[PDB]
């Protein structure tokens, strides 16, 4: 017979061997079983590596707990693939694109494998258009591009998921095109509210979900991915939609990499990370983007481990990004919602040629005085600002202002505060922050600013707190 | 010459013929031990 | 022959080739199911086997 049989067994990774001539290729789909009473089950086995005498490493995607050497193995002759076309819109999927609302659901759907080689070189243009959200800090200072890839970086409960959320609110539901939402190695809890919220605001018909999480073998947290993508780029490529993709948590993503392959006998790279940890990012982000006349507007949220942006993961990430949003501990120390870092994130349509020079300008004097700001702290941490200079206290003044007022009372923060969310016209953003820089505010009493929309709440609250605009 | 037939009924009868589980522990060191046998593990 | 024939089926060249089990059952094997035949010569027969 042309099938195999498991010889070593290390953890979700599998040795394999077949008869001489019968070798899967690589990437191709085996399928084992488990016979245990409450451990019974079919494992799916991807090939990863030829190890020679025609053995084959594998990773599995389900516990191989209760897996036993010498079963017969079967080769299903091709890879993984998951089912595809508007069906999947409204239903929610695994890795391995079984439906889990509706099992059974879209086994006779078409089946696209989930590894395929990114757009030609030719096929990719450049977007330069501003996706304008509401959030005064996105819009002014990172402004997210339309049909680009945006990335939400941050340390643990920082904010990343509530800030997806928020431009799921925003974005996603007055969108005419698909959206799909990759759940990776996150809060199966989480999943579950995205799921039960998306179908109370009708949202739900229009996006297809797909989770792996946390409790969940490290292949199926590095197949995930490629799952949900091949989803949407059947979207993007055959029905020529506007498509939302939604990343939580790309991290893990590479950190469930690190973990097969430290199984699959690899020498550790720095920091314990996979030698081919760039590499694999690269495939799976490059198959992430617009091609020419096909839009994906991709929002991916980045865990940077232990608060260390230093960290290889997150570092190989910032590459492969449109628009970075970098989300601080120090700032949501302060209580500033969302916790953006105004200093470390940026986009690459922030240029005078693209956002206007009324924009460009307001930006950089912002930019400008939070960064006097920051180099002052020193000082300040031991002597406050009493010792500054007379234009080194007003341009303090200043600063704590501005950054108060880039904060925001967001839509989806209403379910922590209480209080509903407000969105801020692109013109009044840059017209507020414009009056801010010259100092048409400095008299009002810094909390005015905090977790507000436009001028109009700033008045509402100064008024509030005793000040007048 | 070839029987080409014969030959699955002598590996069939080669393996019922050659047809507890015991292992034996090979080394051990520091909380890991090492046990040979025991195929149906 | 004999080699292309064992190349031909790999499963069996693989159950041959485990040194764990013991080698008479093995030369036995092979001598009722390939090696002892009326048209092997005996030289071969018995060079194969050891
Ligand atoms: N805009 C906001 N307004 C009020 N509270 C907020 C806001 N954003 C975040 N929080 C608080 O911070 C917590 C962390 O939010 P969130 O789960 O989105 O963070 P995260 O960075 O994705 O976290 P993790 O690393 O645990 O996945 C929220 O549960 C809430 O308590
Ligand atoms: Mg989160």
């Amino acid at each position: 017979k042309t099938a195999g049989r498991v010889v070593r067994i290390t953890g979700p990774v599998v040795d394999v061997e077949f008869p001489r001539g019968s070798v899967p290729e690589l990437f191709n789909a085996l399928h084992a079983e488990i016979t245990f009473g409450a451990l019974a089950k079919t494992l799916t086995l991807e090939v990863a590596q030829h190890l020679g005498d025609s053995l084959v490493r594998c990773i599995s995607m389900q516990p191989t707990d209760g897996l036993v050497r010498g079963v017969e193995v079967t080769d299903t002759g091709a890879s993984i693939s998951v089912p595809v076309g508007d069906g999947v819109k409204g239903h929610v999927f695994n890795a391995l694109g079984d439906c889990l609302d509706d099992p059974g659901y879209g086994k006779d759907f078409e089946h696209w494998s989930i590894h395929r080689k990114p757009p030609a070189f030719s096929d990719l243009e450049p977007r330069t258009e501003m996706l304008e959200t509401g959030l005064k800090v996105v819009d002014l200072l990172t402004p997210y591009v339309r049909g680009g890839k945006i990335a939400l970086f941050g340390g643990a409960g920082v904010g990343k998921t509530v800030l997806i959320q928020e431009m799921i609110n925003r974005i996603a539901r007055n969108f005419g095109g698909t959206s799909v939402f990759a759940g990776v190695g996150e809060r199966t809890r989480e999943g579950n509210d995205l799921w039960v919220e998306l179908a109370d605001a009708n949202v739900l018909k229009d996006t297809a979900l797909v989770f792996g999480q946390m409790d969940e073998p490290p292949g199926t947290r590095m197949r995930v991915a490629l799952s949900a993508l091949t989803m949407a780029e059947f979207f993007r490529d055959e029905q020529g939609q506007d498509v939302l993709l939604f990343i939580d948590n790309i991290f893990r993503f590479t950190q469930a990499g690190s973990e097969v392959s430290t199984l699959l006998g690899r020498m550790p790279s720095a920091v314990g990370y996979q030698p081919t940890l760039a590499d694999e990012m690269g495939e799976l982000q490059e198959r992430i983007t617009s091609t020419r006349g096909r839009s994906i507007t991709s929002m991916q949220a980045v865990y940077v481990p232990a608060d260390d942006y230093t960290d290889p993961a997150p570092a190989t990430t910032f590459a492969h990004l449109d628009a970075t949003t970098e989300l601080s501990r120090a700032v949501f120390s302060k209580g500033i919602f969302p916790a953006v870092d105004p200093l470390a994130s940026s986009s690459t349509i922030l240029d005078p040629a693209i956002v206007g020079d009324e924009h460009y300008r307001v930006a950089q004097e912002v930019i400008r005085i939070l960064q006097r700001y920051k180099d002052l702290q020193d000082i300040i941490a031991i002597l406050g600002i009493d010792e500054l200079s007379e234009e080194d206290k007003q341009l303090v003044n200043r600063a704590r202002r501005i950054e108060r007022f880039l904060s925001q009372n967001m839509m989806a923060a209403e379910q922590f505060t209480g209080q509903p969310g407000s969105t801020v016209p692109l013109k009044e953003t840059i017209e507020a922050f414009d009056k801010l820089t010259k100092g048409e505010f400095d008299h009002l009493p810094e909390q005015a600013f905090f977790l507000i929309g436009g001028l109009d709440d700033l008045a509402k609250k100064a008024e509030s707190l005793g000040a007048k605009l | 010459t070839i029987s080409a037939a014969d030959i699955e009924g002598a590996i069939e009868d080669y393996v019922s013929s050659f047809s507890e589980e015991i292992g034996t522990v090979i080394d051990a060191g520091d909380g890991i031990a090492h046990v040979e046998g025991l195929p149906s593990v | 022959r004999f080699g292309r024939v064992l190349d031909a089926e790999p499963r069996l060249s693989a159950l041959l080739s485990d040194y764990t089990t013991p080698a008479e059952g093995r030369v036995a094997l092979l001598d009722k199911a390939l090696t002892g035949r009326p048209g092997v010569n005996q030289t071969a027969a018995a060079l194969l086997s050891q």
